[PDB]
């Protein structure tokens, strides 16, 4: 509540920590202060985790295969390695697609090489030749190969460029080599950018020269949304209720030709900007296409997007925006005044990964409740920034937040809901506190849209009002 | 568009028509995908017997592994133990998928370290992460123990696990009588439970080498309980019943029972009890040691035989009705108790029910998947049922298990049409169940999207999956579940008869079609 | 025709092509049968609103009821004590279906003895027939006790059954000293509980009422506890677990867990362990008596707190969290003995589990049906779990009974779409389910034919049915579940999640169609 409450929390945390420890994480740990955009808020991100310390950030690996280059359904990603990470990462995100899985769509399926002694001893490209060969022969009908290298491809040097480009020639096929081994970076964000610089190096391109794909002055392109739970679809229909016409969708039910198709778009939103603003940024430079960010998080912010994209375009587009807005305007006004006075005035603690802390709080807002808390895994200073504007006075953030400090911190705030990962979310269960995960949605969804806020807000009120929540004590215990 | 009052989730709001068109929209105008000719053609291309070949003529390409790395076994070994913390040497992205994999499948938190290697740990070898990271656990969450394995990054740079935990206690960053045990756990050789193999070896070795001297076999009158990689509360709890019952004083070593499964009291316990180091230390002074999964167990197999001077027994895994009374014949042997009336009984009510339900049991045929011993009991459990495994699948198998496998299904008439397969994945599998349909097919979670194919080539041609094994994703609370002695066998018969009745039911539920045969009583 | 490989029973032979040809070629030439579309038009009409009133303005016609006689509670009840055999004076088709009732529920020997009274014994009294069948039932099967019910052909002709066991023994047919208590059970009259409940106070009653001048309430520092009609032995078994974990004196009185779970050994026991005489004649000396079911125990309760002079205590079922809660606190004030800790730690898992499925239990819509005890704890539990119970029935319910459940339901916002029906059969269920359609409906077997109706009105209209109750006939062991206590509901919660993701994953299996919500993750 008070600001010096919780500085005096944060030097409380802090006092188990080791001297160096202590004087890293205290650099983490910040009070928001609106109006105030820059690293001098006490808060430092994307640095080395301290060891030993139970953090929850992924790898270059999880950031490369199972974020960017994952949801795309007409492509093989082959985990180059051993078995292990790609097995983990199998079916783990909840990117919807439409397809026949096996035969033209490959999402959900796990296509590694496998690792032996043997294939680290003696290096593994031979191998991964002959995986290509039998990938084409048993999968004829995917329209593209990357591969995605793990920790000991990287330590063993060896070349996957050569052979992606041998066998992409030789095959007349897509393969794009993916540097994105673990111990590179210090968490997902390097996954990001290594993964976006290889859809820049070996995929954006290759419809450069062509000039078939007729262009329409209403052509935009999602970026940076992999429909967790059909959240890029639940957004996509709003979009075309406008008048446009999304021509590319990256990534979640994408295929590498809307990939293609994305440099001859008119304007790109960008839904994820920590993941997508490289490619975002590189489009803009070389193919000079404007690119915008939007959220479609509760209906306030569903709203101010959709005027904001409208706003771009000649006066048709935004004609037929207000004429979306005041055909979902009852749906969400009823949905509203069904689930507010269930939720009104309950706080809100949040731990998600690059920007879903910040773009989330619009839509509990909208349903009456408050955010006292929040933090990123491995966002930027840039998030940091975007978000000290969306955070209330006095509330606390966290970079990176260890097992002991979240514990702590959650101990002390004591939040009416919790929103996170699964690995906390046991947790928190047992600490008697309610927690929604908010990185697959609790496998509902989607949250997106106006459909997205009915499904969040029921979501909402049916975790947070739950009897069992009132059932933690046993009655003969005091 | 919603309705309040029935609010629709991703099924079925993106059935609506708005959705349905605007799908359409996008395949037929970006997506640039083949015609559904094409994908049907190759779809029932897949289904047929030299897609099968081509398929089994794979060497290179893993497509659908069933197995997982090394540490992560070891993560389970060390959580067996009182107040020890995981601590995996190396990247911090495999502790990451670790703790999510285990959440997934037990619904309760689990708790492990890393020391977050880097690009400069890669290049000078994590010696300071491993000091680091040593300190900051045991100050942060004050284990009585850290059991320490590692990630294959750290394996291929060669990193010395004994001589950096030692530097660590030469340079005062942790006292030097912490117990650290530690285990080389390279994830590019055998599979997870190599891991738990390894782990429990580091930790045996670590608590007994040097003490060897004063300890004396048989002195505290116990056996010692080996269990391995085990994802079911239930069989711990029955090895521990079946033990007490029997009047027979027991340790069973790595006993993660109590912290996978802590109360919710509005209290977390990073640490719930676990196998003290008292009992790691008076092991050696057992009766004997038994290995209840002897098939991933050799290197502890080994150890305990020439450190402990333990006469392991060959014993198989508890499952079922002839091994479990094998396992409690060699207790009693071992312990001089004789077997009580009450497990007698409970023999006598699992043999009531497999009498009971052998009608529907018989002739039925199974497509299996999951670790050795496992499914070893399985198939064995199975003969005893009268039924067929046609296909039998184990990714991480060796030779000599194949034989055991071969041996067993030999000696019995129910083998016949049976076939073990090592070194196969589950689109190996697909292709066997599609070439050669099975009734069911029995395993994790991951055989779901078999199942999903097999439905898609016609309602006649899916073979329903079965839920035994490790990981179950899709289903809540089934790791509660027992697969060892009496009480899994009564388990698994009923999983498998009630499976079979419900598609019975299902098949039969058409009116004036097939609803002739849909009986009240069966 | 048959092929000797694969050998094809009623199903699926009957779809074959001869088959199918004779069948229509038999109903088109000598059936007179309706043509289809009429078939249709009334078969969807059966599906309405109109029918639906007119279905419920029944008053003498019952369809599809759901409750048996007296005397089948009555035979139940007797089985629970030590070598009591179950004698019903009447007519021997009623103990021929009482047997195969019980059989086919339990899959054990069910053994009950009936004097076979015929045209004769109906016209002149069967004083003849009691004397000759008890004599005969002594000598043949020698039992400690012969605990005497009655059939409707009995009850309507007035046979004295006091009488006639006091002419038997005063005859010399059986021995002064045999004990045979004996008990009134009009069939028109109640249903089986109420048998149940006869049969237990005419043995209280034969045991302890003239015994009363010596007895002093809390001698043996016990607590007597009736079960009531329980048809899962898992009950019984948790029951006394929990009371001997919680260190309670406890005398459970009939008891027929050993002898509906004989093992099967080669040697058939028709008595195994129950309530002995001992127990029966010291159960007034207890500190008191705890009903498990009071919704049918109401003469054994007036019969104990007048004669016995114990203060029953006015509990529920301990169905659920609170209401077993409820039940421990009590047996500790009444006892003295505190609740011990590993009671509170399976509260908390069972809270533990609760809390990991709510998301998926939360807002689901279910009819059920089954006794009133029953009935009532599942729609605590229910309530609890934050389903919502829309449709409750209970054919043989009161007014009295159906107060107390809309008063459970007013009390938790999840009762507000919940209606009551006393009195009402498994075709008002049906109308029920087809208008006002939930998600699932929790029953006995008697529900798979209302869920094969609403499959024919469309795949988007079945209500699958989830087996809890009694009697269970298409599954095999599903007597040994749980329902009492935190066992119980653990066993519940997780049938419920599971068959509701097993309809998940039904309905999302569809590829290119709904596999995208095919979710490995749940
Ligand atoms: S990609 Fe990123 S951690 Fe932008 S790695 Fe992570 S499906 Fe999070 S906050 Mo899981 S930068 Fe997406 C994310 Fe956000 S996997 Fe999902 S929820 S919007
Ligand atoms: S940080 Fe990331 S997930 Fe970790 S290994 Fe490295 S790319 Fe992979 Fe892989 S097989 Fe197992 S899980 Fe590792 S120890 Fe290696
Ligand atoms: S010999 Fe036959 S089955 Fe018996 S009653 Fe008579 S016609 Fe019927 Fe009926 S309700 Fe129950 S089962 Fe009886 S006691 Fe009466
Ligand atoms: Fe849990
Ligand atoms: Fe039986």
């Amino acid at each position: 509540m008070s600001r010096e409450e919780v500085e005096s929390l944060i030097q409380e945390v802090l006092e188990v920590y080791p001297e160096k420890a202590r004087k890293d994480r205290n650099k983490h740990l910040a009070v928001n202060d609106p109006a105030v955009t820059q690293s001098k808020k006490c808060i430092i991100s994307n640095k080395k985790s301290q060891p030993g310390l139970m953090t929850i950030r992924g790898c270059a690996y999880a950031g490369s295969k199972g974020v960017v280059w994952g949801p795309i359904k007409d492509m093989i990603h082959i985990s180059h390695g051993p078995v292990g990470c790609g097995q983990y990462s199998r079916a783990g995100r909840r990117n919807y697609y439409i397809g026949t899985t096996g035969v033209n769509a490959f999402v959900t399926m796990n296509f590694t090489s496998d690792f032996q002694e043997k294939d680290i001893v003696f290096g593994g490209d031979k191998k991964l030749a002959k995986l290509i060969d039998e990938v084409e022969t048993l999968f004829p009908l995917n329209k593209g190969i990357s591969v995605q290298s793990e920790c000991p491809i990287g330590l063993i040097g060896d070349d996957i460029e050569s052979v992606s480009k041998v066998k992409g020639a030789e095959l007349s096929k897509t393969i794009v080599p993916v540097r994105c081994e673990g111990f590179r970076g210090v968490s997902q964000s390097l996954g990001h950018h290594i993964a976006n610089d290889a859809v820049r190096d070996w995929v954006l391109g290759k419809r450069d020269e062509d000039t078939t794909f007729a262009s329409t002055p209403y052509d935009v392109a999602i970026i940076g949304d992999y429909n967790i739970g059909g959240d890029a679809w639940s957004s996509r229909i709003l979009l075309e209720e406008m008048g446009l016409r999304c021509v590319a969708q990256w990534s979640g039910d994408g295929s590498i030709s809307e990939i293609e198709l994305t440099p001859k778009v008119k304007l790109n939103l960008v839904h994820c900007y920590r993941s997508m603003n490289y490619i975002s940024r590189h489009m803009e430079e070389k193919y000079g296409i404007p690119w915008m960010e939007y959220n479609f998080f509760g209906p306030t912010k569903t709203i101010e997007s959709l005027r904001a994209i409208a706003a771009k375009f000649d006066e048709s587009i935004q004609k037929k925006c207000e004429e979306v807005i005041a055909k979902y305007k009852p749906e969400w006004e009823a949905v509203v005044a069904k689930y507010r006075p269930r939720l009104e005035g309950k706080r809100v603690m949040l731990y998600i990964g690059g920007l879903r802390p910040r773009h989330v709080i619009g839509a509990y807002e909208d349903l009456g409740m408050e955010v006292v808390g929040t933090g990123y895994e491995f966002a930027h200073n840039d998030d940091y920034d975007r978000t000290m504007k969306e955070m209330g006075d006095s509330t606390l953030l966290y970079d990176d937040v260890t097992g002991y400090e979240f514990e702590e911190f959650v101990k002390r705030i004591k939040p009416d809901l919790i929103g996170s990962g699964i690995k906390e979310k046991f947790i928190f269960q047992k600490m008697g506190i309610p927690f929604r995960e908010m990185h697959s949605w609790d496998y509902s969804g989607p949250y997106h849209g106006f459909d997205g806020f009915a499904i969040f807000a029921r979501d909402m009120d049916m975790t947070l009002n739950n009897p069992c929540w009132k059932k933690l004590q046993a009655p003969w215990e005091a | 568009s919603q309705q309040v009052d029935k609010i629709k989730a991703s099924y079925p709001l993106f059935l609506d028509q708005d959705y349905k068109d605007m799908l359409a929209k996008k395949r037929d105008g970006f997506e640039e995908k083949y015609p559904q000719d094409k994908i049907d053609e190759v779809f029932q291309w897949t289904t047929t017997k030299e897609y099968q070949e081509l398929n089994f003529q794979r060497e290179a390409l893993t497509v659908n592994p069933a197995k997982a790395c090394q540490p992560l076994g070891a993560v389970l070994c060390a959580l067996g133990f009182e107040k020890t913390m995981p601590y995996v040497h190396g990247s911090q992205g495999c502790v990451a998928y670790f703790r999510s994999y285990f959440n997934r499948h037990f619904r309760e938190p689990v708790s492990c370290v890393s020391d977050s290697m880097t690009e400069d740990a890669a290049v000078f070898g994590g010696q300071q992460n491993m000091k680091d990271g040593l300190q900051n656990c045991k100050a942060t969450y004050k284990p009585d123990m850290i059991a320490v394995s590692t990630t294959c990054m750290a394996e291929v740079i060669g990193d010395d696990l004994n001589a950096f935990i030692n530097n660590s206690k030469k340079e005062g960053f942790i006292p030097d009588e912490f117990p650290v045990p530690f285990a080389h756990t390279p994830s590019f050789v055998g599979s997870h439970v190599t891991g738990w193999d390894n782990m429990f070896e580091g930790i045996a070795r670590y608590f007994t080498l040097k003490s060897m001297d004063d300890k004396v076999v048989g002195s505290n009158k116990k056996i010692n309980i080996v269990p391995g990689f085990e994802t079911y509360l239930g069989n711990f709890r029955v090895i521990k019943r079946m033990l007490s019952e029997m009047g027979v004083g027991y340790s069973l070593l790595s006993d993660p029972e109590e912290v996978l499964d802590t109360p919710a009291d509005g209290q977390f316990r990073m640490y719930a009890g676990g196998t003290t180091q008292e009992e790691m230390k008076d092991a050696p002074n057992a009766l004997n040691t038994v290995l209840l999964q002897p098939w991933h167990l050799e290197k502890t197999k080994k150890f305990v035989e020439g450190t402990w001077k333990h006469e392991v027994p060959k014993l198989n895994i508890p499952m079922g009705l002839d091994w479990t009374d094998e396992f409690l014949m060699k207790v009693s042997e071992i312990s001089g108790q004789p077997i009580p009336a009450s497990l007698t009984k409970e023999r006598g009510r699992l043999v009531d029910m497999m009498t009971d339900s052998h009608t529907w049991l018989h002739g039925k045929r199974f497509a299996l998947w999951g670790d050795p011993d496992f499914v070893m009991g399985l198939v064995k459990f199975l003969l005893e049922l009268g039924c067929e495994p046609v296909h039998i699948l184990c990714h991480n198998g060796n030779k000599r298990w194949k034989k055991a496998v071969d041996a067993i299904l030999a000696a019995s008439p129910y083998g016949k049409n049976a076939t073990v397969y090592i070194g196969k994945d589950l689109w190996h599998l697909r292709s066997l169940v599609f070439t050669d349909k099975p009734d069911f097919m029995i395993g994790n979670s991951y055989g779901k999207f078999i199942q999903r194919d097999t439905l898609h080539k016609g309602k006649e041609f899916e073979v329903p999956l079965i839920r035994i094994g490790f990981p179950i994703f899709d289903r809540h609370h089934l790791h509660r579940s027992t697969t060892l002695g009496y009480e899994g066998a009564m388990q698994i018969l009923t999983t498998l008869v009630n499976s079979i009745l419900e598609r019975l039911d299902e098949e039969t539920r058409g009116m004036q079609a097939t609803d002739y045969n849909h009986d009240l009583v069966r």
